[PDB]
């Protein structure tokens, strides 16, 4: 996996790849990595893919009550609050690693955090397998002063650094930006530089080829009336 | 401290009565009549709603007839609220069961173990028992079609046809006289009606006012289905049966 | 314990086991009976870790007996082994699982057909003509994949064990001191005592 | 009838143990005000120390719960205090929790939700205390949000609590009818204050020394308490006016 | 310390009444009035802004409730037992039904969860019943628009249209006249307008009204773009403009 | 009256009338006498009998090699506290190496009969004891009240009619407190304490309970034919 | 030892024109030891199918419990439960069990019965949900069936079509793994029927 | 990690590296291991970066709750309070913190608590692997009462050799100080401090 | 009515009668007081003598509370040392968290809080004591009394007891002919006046006389108890002040 975040003037924006794998095999070849935890704050995940989702929904849920009680817009400090003291009660054995970021009634943000439960701050941030060829490409063209357009493009650099270097990522990009006073605008498959070519033969079969011992109709229905 | 504000839901009278048990009941016997009648080829429930407002919503309402499982259904007289507890109980009890013997709940069992719960509010626990009584209309492959009471005491008894909830008593006495052993599903509907119809506190007794529901052998060979009568059925029963 | 076996002929199911109980390095005893009436129509035989297969075996029985007169009914094979599945199921995550084995051989007077049911200590259940556990079905199952059919006599199963436990005799490197052979039909339960 | 010495409900659907607490509530015979400028929340109490053998400094219903939250209580001392305790623990945890301090209104509500639970819940009896919470709050400015034992709550342009509490009410209501606005347009705290006890002078017809008052000033990011001569301060600023 | 009130203070008299259920009624019977009306694209459920001082701040203080993005409460009785049942309904739609199935529970069964805890209270050692009754207003894909009302017993019943409180018993009238199946939601809108005058005395702006409804989704309400199939909250409160705009039409 | 259904009450006046009426069992039991010099400190109880055919229930009760009491009341009541000294005085030897001041054994005895005093369900000690000890500061009397009051003394009694030992002890005061390195005398003096206490009956062999801790004495017990000696 | 191929088996699903098409092995065994050619790992509850690999217990066990969850749903819902629905539940149930799992990799299918919309959808032992457009893969020949559906599989087949890819997807999957094989199953479901078919294979 | 802390005249200033290390890959090179419990009482954070912020942010949970209650605690009641979690927890944390205040009374306060939760009272201190290259250093060039200026070039010398060494240290140097007017950030570039 | 038969009940004034009935045992008891002096407090308390057989000097009635803070109750005396006990367990705790001693106030909330505790359920009785308590922490003296509905106040001076009123005059006097101070050895004098002339009220028993102190000067901040010739000094005084 890798995913990325990049602070601009006006907000925040994450990126991800799209690959998910079981050891050495592709399980899944566009995988949602970038999840919502409310509307306006959005976390990429790394490591183990249930813990990523399930640790990034429980603190969305209790989020989402939270802003019910206190009639008030969630924060990502907050999130980021609830995220990491979960993980370290759970001493790592939940495999989250997550880019967690956001815009909120106190400006805009960007954190990541480890499975132990450990956090930092930061303008340009990366996680997972392929963390130092995207971090490579951040430190190679961040500055201060990104704008919007500058931010998305450096953020998504470096995931097609992960993609095309790091066996662990592949497939799509995926982009979330989280600018001040806007919408969340949420980009799946911003980018798609890996369409399978066409095959050099079609596989379709002549009916009739595969031997068969026994038909039956299946009843799905409830039990009939008369 | 607090004994002083101690009812004792859970005390004998000097007769040996459960004062609670009694007063539930008491309780019921205000509650929409609700009738079961069982038949060679079938079972019957039929249900009054406690008297409606033109603006409630009735074909998308639930007040009397509920489903335990698919061979499973039960009529309620009494707190609503209270059933719903109980209920809920018994549907995970039938699924316990399934899950551990592969095989559906007989009736009985089912039967047994909520009149059961309902026993120990009357025994420990100083709380205040269930106001529910409910009709348990059911099949299984051992005794086939069963009819079942249960009460607040906790008490359960098996019926050819019963009655719970307002007028029992009139209603019981008009099901004893035109009730006979061979009788069939269709039959047993019209009968059913027919009593409410007579016991009714209601000027008269409209679709709208009413819960059905038949178990029937009305299906495609030896197997059960069970029938909660849409709004519309129950008007077209009304008049098939030259009630309205 | 060692080795039990399963078939299911006809019109009745036959369970074969092991009489041998080893402690290490000497033969214990030799007319050891390796199974449990469940009820009237249902026999269980069980092998695995000592002290653990009788402990089970009992608690089993003394359920299935307590179900008996609560209801006054016998329970389906079906659906005693459904329940002595789950148990196993149950235990297999418990603090300490128990290492039991058990085939379960019952008539079903409702439907009068003869069943047979393998279930391992993981909870692993599978309805068969024929089973065994352990290392038994290595041996065995070669002999019943040839011979068995669907519609032989119960004597015609005994002939078919018989060549079983030869096999057995002949290739098995421990003496398991012949087996007690029961068979279960539409009568109940009843012990073949010469094999 | 023991429907009126536990939170049951009596006939008429009341509970009296509720609306006795309510009365309790007096029984300290001080009177408190709070009112919001632009930039801050006043809230001023009166001071009654009857024996001279008192250590006068020690006597206060006015409470720091955290550095942005100002509590004051109308109600006996133990009741108070107590509230004063659970409300700073409750305010810790928040900030621990969430990472952001606890809001004025969010704090009210949750101590409003723990006073529910005693009309509710028979072997807790209510508090008989009011509890006026003041701050400058980060996201709605000036804030006045205050408890009762129903466990009823709501926010305030400005509000009083105590024996002649309908007094000062309407004499502040009347004028903010004149004003047509939802705060005293003042500047400085220190003339926001002196607006407060103005305004208690006019509608209690009583006439203050520095001692006779209590003032909780609530800004951005903290709440403080006056002294006596922070007040006498005010006292004579009013005089010449 | 410890509650020691482990028995019911909710126990059957002679006559079989529950005399703490009957005087939670009471209660709500002295509430202020509150209604919703079903219309065939929408419901609407409203409330008099009963304001206890004019120094009281009345939007800081909410009678009209969001539960879910598709399911609204009002109430009539005590409003800080209303305030915790809210709390509380707002959470059992998570642990109970959208940690489970990845998805917000329907208007029934919503209604159930919050109809349990209500019994229990009635049942339960050492607490009284709730003080409220309430309506509550939702949408969902498989059911459709609905409306239900939840008395202190824990009982519910599908409504057309009721109210509750005060002034219920001639509102019910009102609203009989007036109600039909092919009511479009403005005109639901313009009717509990019109019941809701009739109870109150005083004031009557969209300063002293509140009033939400359960109608189209509403994209612009989500907060984020991106995802086709999430398409916003169905519930909206109006807003004290746009009730006055429909009070001059009235 | 209508204030004392329980312990958790009080009178309007200010009382416990749950803790008064305790202390009347104390009252309808048979009479004892504690009482000190600086060297030893000596219990005497009045056994009381059933009938004619019944012992002589016992009164006197042991806690250490150094410490005891006698009892006044509910007997089961002084059993369960004795119990708890026997324990605290145990705790105090195994863990510390240390023999349990007197002073102390009155502050636990005193802490746990006043719990059962402000709390609901529970009942306060139906018993009056006189507790005797030899420690590191000398002879001790201490008398124990299910009140939770515990005094220190230089001689006391308690139970029926014990109003008359305790003037003679308020008299003799002087003299008794003398009696250093004397244990038969100061055993004398109490024998004779007890008998103001007397009436209708007088004592027998088996009527007799006395105990006696000092200085290089154990505490120990006489009853039977060792009280004859002083009767 | 590993739990996750004691047992053996797959579970191979795909989607094509309004139908979706699931099928698996119907081997059981110790290891080695080849123990029953009837065990089917496709279960249904209404009309969502569920394909569970791995730990025969577990599969068992899980079967149960999804028909005692499907069947309350269907009691309070008061109608049968949808395939997007039931994936969810499967997750929640499964990382319930996150630091003692059930050792299975189970496959949903089914056509949602008010959008016609045919889905799929696989899990890990822990809950991860794979949704994909394609096809999802299960079990001890996962690489096998990977190789198969990966060049085999395009998009919209008539049911059919599905039929025969699908089967030789499984197929020559199964054949390479010598835990797999025994018999095999194929469900071809559309809105409103669904046909069960056996395939005639080799037996070793 | 390289942090210290020392005392002078007029407070206390604490010092440390901005490096945060998974093996080789430096995770984090700008981080700040100076971090607040309180207003004028601040810590120095060493060993698991998830076990000493989980401290932290306990401890500054304890001392708003204390302040709250009983007005501004000492440096020494912060101290006790860190001791208390690192002891109790021993087993289960990788935790070295040095804890340096500024009370009015009495003044400048630094308490080092390393890895078994032990609390030493020091005139200074020094901790992180960094620390071990220093040793010799700091022990010949500290005085007691430096100016707010020697004290600067005390730390910003001492981390920049504790830097130069230690691998697992670099960055920028940050510091802050602890007096009467107030708290002040300061920070050193690489450019500044390497050819010193 | 019935409003005064359960604890926590309120009265339709508002009032919890139960702790009304808890001040009448606390007016009922002997008199003790506290002054607080220039760098430090006083603690006196009347011993009535009800026999001869009391051993004098030997039932201690004041109570240290860690090192630091004396404490002296009227009423039931075993209700006041519950509530010492769990002054013990609340300083302990804090030293053990914090390391320094528990300031004053601290304590005195700490006490209050435990005793206005038992004013919340039926299930308990309120304290059947007032106590007085106080000494020397970082920002020097206090002296605190603590009524049995759990409120408390900071005092120049306090009595309590059936001589409350005797002696609280006697204190008003003090505070108005002293406004600039009164040494710690002075105030030890005046306690023993003070106990004396509260004396009147109980005047059946003659009784025994019991002082302790903090004071930065004279104790070093920590509570001692006044023994020997300190003590017979002081009875002198007030012996002198009674003719
Ligand atoms: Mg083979």
């Amino acid at each position: 996996t890798t995913i990325v975040g990049v602070k601009f003037n006006n907000g925040v924006v994450i990126a991800a790849d799209t690959r998910s794998t079981q050891g050495p095999i592709v399980a899944d070849k566009n995988c949602a990595k970038l999840h919502r935890i409310s509307p306006k704050i959005w976390c990429a995940g790394a490591g183990t893919a249930a813990d990523t989702e399930a640790v990034t929904q429980l603190i969305g849920s209790n989020i989402e009550l939270h802003s019910l009680y206190t009639s008030r817009e969630p924060r990502v400090v907050s999130a980021l609050q609830m995220l990491k003291q979960h993980l370290f009660k759970y001493q790592g054995h939940i495999g989250a690693y997550l880019i967690v970021a956001g815009v909120d009634p106190t400006g805009s943000h960007l954190f990541s955090i480890h499975a132990d439960g450990s956090t930092d701050v930061g303008y340009y941030l990366s996680l997972g397998s392929g963390s130092l060829a995207a971090m490579a490409v951040l430190e190679s063209h961040w500055k201060q002063d990104l704008t919007k357009e500058e931010a998305i493009k450096l953020a998504s650099d470096a995931i097609q650094a992960g993609i095309w270097n790091d066996l662990g990522s592949g497939s799509n990009v995926d982009v979330c930006v989280m600018e001040i006073g806007k919408d969340a605008e949420y980009l799946r498959n911003y980018l798609t530089p890996n369409v399978r070519e066409e095959k050099q033969k079609s596989y379709k079969f002549p009916r009739g080829t595969t031997a068969v011992l026994k038909e039956s109709i299946v009843n799905i229905c409830d039990i009939q009336e008369e | 401290g607090s004994r002083r504000y101690d009812s004792r839901t859970t005390i004998f009278s000097p007769e040996g009565r459960l004062y609670q048990v009694e007063y539930a009941l008491e309780s019921i016997s205000h509650a929409g009549t609700a009738i079961g009648i069982m038949a060679s080829d079938g079972i019957v429930l039929a249900a009054e709603r406690k008297v409606t407002s033109t603006l409630l919503e009735q074909d998308t309402s639930t007040e009397k007839l509920y489903k335990l499982n698919d061979k499973i259904a039960v009529a309620v007289a009494g707190l609503t609220a209270d059933a719903e507890i109980l209920i809920n109980t018994a549907r995970i009890h039938a699924q316990n069961y399934l899950k551990t013997y592969n095989e559906d709940i007989p009736v009985e069992i089912l039967v047994r173990r909520l009149s059961d719960i309902k026993q120990g509010y009357t025994q420990h626990g100083g709380l205040r028992p269930f106001g529910v009584s409910f009709i348990y209309a059911g099949y299984d492959d051992r005794y086939g079609y069963q009819l079942y009471t249960s009460n607040p005491s906790g008490n359960y008894t098996g019926w050819k046809a019963i009655s719970v909830g307002a007028n029992t008593s009139a209603a019981q006495t008009l099901l004893q006289m035109d009730y006979k052993d061979d009788m069939k599903v269709d039959d047993a509907i019209e009968l059913a009606l027919k009593t409410l119809s007579k016991t009714t506190d209601s000027s008269a007794l409209t679709y709208d006012r009413l819960e059905f529901a038949t178990i029937r052998k009305g299906a495609n060979d030896g197997e059960v289905y069970q029938k909660i009568f849409k709004p519309q059925e129950i008007k077209d029963i009304l008049v098939k049966t030259g009630i309205t | 314990m060692d080795i039990i076996l399963g078939i299911r002929v006809q019109d009745s199911v036959i369970l074969a086991s092991s009489k041998a109980v080893t402690r290490g390095i000497s033969v214990l005893k030799d007319s050891d009976d390796k199974t449990r009436q469940l009820s009237p129509h249902t026999l269980m035989s069980f092998a695995g870790e000592a002290g653990d297969t009788v402990q089970f075996a009992e608690y089993i029985q003394a359920n299935i007996q307590l179900y008996s007169i609560r209801e006054d009914y016998e329970l389906s094979p079906q659906a005693v082994s459904s329940f002595v599945r789950q148990e196993l199921a149950k235990s297999i995550r418990s603090r300490r699982p128990y290492q039991v084995n058990v085939l379960i051989g019952g008539y079903d007077k409702k439907k009068n057909k003869p069943e047979l049911y393998q279930i391992d200590y993981l909870g692993t259940k599978v309805e068969l003509p024929y089973g065994a556990h352990g290392y038994s079905g290595f041996y065995t199952f070669s002999l019943l994949d040839h011979h068995y059919r669907p519609d032989m006599t119960t004597e015609e199963g005994l002939d078919l064990l018989k060549l079983c436990v030869q096999e057995l005799e002949k290739r098995m490197p421990m003496d398991f001191k012949g087996v007690i052979v029961k068979i279960v039909d539409k009568d109940g339960i009843r012990q073949v005592d010469d094999f | 009838g023991y429907d009126r010495h536990i939170t049951i409900f009596s006939p008429e659907g009341r509970l009296y143990q509720v609306e006795y607490a309510f009365k309790a509530t007096n029984q300290t015979n001080i009177n408190s005000l709070a009112v919001r400028g632009k930039d801050c929340t006043v809230v001023i109490s009166q001071k009654k120390v009857p024996d001279k053998l008192l250590d006068p400094t020690t006597v206060s219903y006015i409470f720091c719960i955290s550095r942005t939250i100002g509590m004051v209580v109308n109600g006996p001392i133990p009741d108070a205090r107590n509230a004063a305790l659970r409300a700073k623990a409750e305010a810790a945890e928040f900030r621990y929790k969430y990472g952001y301090d606890m809001p004025c209104d969010v704090l009210a509500k949750r101590m409003a939700n723990l006073s529910q639970i005693y009309t509710q819940r028979a072997y807790m009896r209510p508090l008989g205390v009011i509890l006026t919470f003041v701050s400058v709050d980060e996201e709605l400015g000036p804030s006045i949000y205050k408890t009762d034992p129903a466990g009823y709550y709501v926010g305030y342009k400005a509000t009083a609590t105590g024996p002649k509490q309908q007094e000062i009410t309407t004499n502040l209501e009347n004028h903010f009818k004149k004003s047509k606005i939802d705060h005293i347009n003042e500047e400085s705290w220190e003339k926001v204050v002196e607006f407060a006890i103005t305004h208690m002078i006019d509608a209690l017809g009583t006439e203050f020394s520095k001692n006779d008052l209590e003032v909780g000033v609530a800004t951005k990011d903290k709440f403080f308490t006056l002294s006596a001569e922070n007040i006498e301060e005010r006292l004579v600023a009013i005089a010449e006016q | 310390m410890t509650d020691r009130y482990s028995f019911s203070l909710t126990t059957f008299s002679p006559s079989g009444k529950l005399g703490q259920i009957d005087y939670a009624l009471t209660a709500v019977k002295q509430g202020v009035t509150s209604l919703g009306i079903k219309a065939t694209n929408g419901v609407v459920i409203a409330t008099e802004k009963k304001s206890s001082s004019p120094l009281a701040m009345s939007e800081t203080l909410s009678k009209v409730s969001l539960l879910t993005p598709d399911i609204g409460a009002v109430y009539s009785g005590m409003g800080p037992d209303y305030r915790v049942l809210v709390d509380k309904s707002r959470k059992v739609a998570h642990t109970s039904y959208k940690r489970i199935y990845g998805e917000y529970p329907p208007t029934k069964l919503l209604v159930s969860e919050v109809a349990k805890i209500m019994q229990e209270a009635t049942q339960s050692g050492g607490v009284r019943p709730f003080g409220v009754s309430l309506l509550i207003a939702g949408h969902d894909e498989f059911n459709g628009f609905s409306l239900y009302q939840v008395d202190p017993s824990g009982s519910y019943f599908p409504w057309k249209a009721t109210a509750i409180g005060k002034g219920s018993v001639a509102a019910k009238t009102f609203l009989e006249k007036r109600w039909n199946d092919e009511l479009e939601l403005e005109d639901a809108i313009h009717i509990a307008l019109l019941t809701l005058k009739e109870s109150v005395e005083g004031e009557f702006n969209g300063d002293t009204i509140e009033l939400a409804i359960i109608g189209d989704e509403n994209p612009d309400l989500l907060g984020y773009t991106g995802i086709p199939t999430d398409k916003g909250p169905r519930f909206r409160k109006l807003t004290s403009q746009e009730i006055n705009d429909r009070l001059e039409a009235l | 009256n209508n204030y004392d259904g329980d312990t958790v009450t009080f009178s309007p006046t200010g009382r416990l009338f749950q803790v008064e009426y305790a202390l009347e069992a104390i009252k309808q039991g048979s009479v004892t006498v504690g009482l000190r010099s600086n060297t030893h400190a000596v219990l005497v109880a009045l056994k009381r009998n059933a009938d004619e055919l019944s012992s002589y229930q016992k009164k006197i009760i042991k806690c250490d090699e150094h410490m005891g009491l006698s009892l006044a009341g509910l007997a089961p009541d002084a059993r369960v506290l004795s119990n708890y000294l026997r324990q605290q005085c145990n705790y105090s030897s195994l863990v510390f190496n240390r023999k349990l001041a007197v002073e102390r054994a009155g502050h636990l005895l005193c802490d746990k009969a006043q719990k059962n005093t402000q709390s609901y369900g529970g009942r306060p000690y139906g018993v009056g004891l006189l507790i005797i000890g030899y420690d590191k500061s000398g002879a001790h009397l201490l008398e124990f009240q299910p009140s939770g009051n515990v005094t220190e003394l230089y001689g006391t009694a308690i139970g029926a009619r014990s109003q008359g030992a305790k003037t003679y002890l308020e008299r003799t005061l002087d003299t008794f407190i003398k009696i250093d390195g004397n244990p038969d005398e100061l055993i004398k003096a109490g024998v004779e304490a007890i008998s103001q206490s007397l009436r209708d009956e007088s004592l027998t062999v088996d009527n007799l309970s006395i105990a006696i801790v000092g200085k290089d004495t154990p505490f120990t017990i006489y009853d039977g034919e060792a009280v004859a000696k002083y009767i | 030892s590993d739990p996750s191929s004691i047992n053996g088996g797959i579970v191979v699903a795909m989607t094509g024109k309004d139908c979706v098409a699931i099928a698996c092995d119907l081997r059981l065994g110790s290891q080695s030891l080849g123990v029953s050619n009837k065990f089917e790992k496709i279960f249904h509850y209404g009309h969502v199918f569920l394909g569970i690999t791995g730990l025969a217990t577990d599969v068992t066990t899980l079967n149960e419990m999804f028909r005692y969850k499907t069947n309350l749903y269907k009691l309070k819902e008061e109608r049968a439960i949808e395939p997007e629905t039931f994936t969810q539940l499967v997750s929640s149930s499964l990382y319930e069990r996150r630091f003692g799992p059930y050792f299975v990799g189970p496959v949903v299918a089914g056509i949602n019965s008010k959008s016609g919309k045919p889905f799929i959808a696989g899990f890990d032992l822990i809950g991860c949900i794979d949704e994909a457009k394609d096809f999802i893969v299960s079990g001890t020949a996962s690489d096998q069936l990977f190789g198969m559906c990966e060049s085999l599989y395009e998009p919209n087949l008539e049911p059919e079509d599905l039929f025969e890819t699908i089967s030789q997807a499984l197929l020559n999957a199964a054949d390479r793994d010598a835990l797999s094989g025994w018999g095999a199953v194929v469900y071809i479901i559309k809105k409103d029927e669904v046909v069960k078919r056996y395939l005639k294979m080799r037996q070793d | 990690t390289s942090i210290m802390a020392v005392t002078f005249k007029d407070g206390v200033i604490l010092g440390a590296d901005s490096r945060t290390t998974t093996g080789a890959y430096i995770a984090n090179r700008v981080t700040d291991k100076l971090t607040r419990v309180h207003d004028k009482i601040w810590c120095c954070r060493s060993g698991s970066a998830a076990d000493t912020q989980a401290i932290a942010d306990i401890v500054q949970y304890h001392l708003e709750l204390y302040t709250s209650q009983y007005g501004t605690p000492s440096t020494e009641t912060a101290a006790s309070v860190f001791k208390e979690l690192c002891y109790e927890n021993k087993d289960n944390l990788t935790a070295g913190i040095i804890v340096a205040g500024y009370d009015d009374k009495n003044k400048g306060e630094v308490y080092t608590i390393p890895l078994g939760g032990s609390v030493h009272k020091l005139p200074y201190a020094i901790a992180g692997s960094g620390s071990t290259f220093i040793y010799g250093y700091c022990d010949k060039n500290f005085r007691e009462n430096m100016s707010k200026e020697e004290t600067v070039d005390f730390i910003k010398h001492s981390l920049s050799q504790a830097i130069k060494w230690d691998g697992s240290s670099g960055g920028v140097i940050r510091m802050v100080v602890l007096t009467a007017a107030g708290v002040e950030r300061l920070i050193f570039y690489p450019d500044e401090y390497e050819q010193l | 009515t019935g409003y005064d038969l359960s604890n926590s009940v309120f009265s339709p004034d508002g009032r919890n009668f139960q702790v009304e009935y808890a001040v009448k045992a606390v007016e009922n008891g002997t008199t003790s007081i506290g002054i607080k002096c220039n760098d430090g407090v006083v603690f006196a308390v009347e011993k009535l003598i009800t026999s001869k057989l009391l051993v004098p000097q030997k039932n201690v009635k004041i109570q240290v509370v860690d090192r630091h803070i004396g404490c002296v109750y009227s009423g039931l005396i075993p209700d006041g040392r519950h509530l010492v006990n769990r002054g013990r367990e609340e300083a302990a705790s804090f030293k053990k968290l914090y390391k320094t001693p528990i300031p004053i106030p601290a304590f005195a909330d700490r006490l209050g809080q435990y005793v206005q505790a038992h004013t919340l359920y039926n299930s308990v009785r309120p304290f059947g004591v007032s106590t007085i308590f106080g000494g020397v922490d970082k920002n020097g003296a206090h002296l605190y009394m603590l009524e049995p509905s759990g409120s408390y106040w900071g005092y120049k001076g306090a009595a309590t007891g059936k001589g409350r009123q005797s002696a609280k005059a006697e204190l008003e006097k003090l505070v108005d002919h002293h406004p600039e101070g009164l040494s710690a050895r002075e105030a030890v004098k005046q306690a023993a006046k003070i106990i004396y002339l509260a004396h009147e009220d109980n005047k059946e028993k003659d009784f025994e006389l019991e002082i302790s102190w903090c004071s930065l000067s004279e104790t070093n901040g920590l509570h001692k108890f006044v023994k020997g010739d300190l003590l017979q000094e002081a009875i002198d005084f007030a012996q002198k002040e009674i003719n």
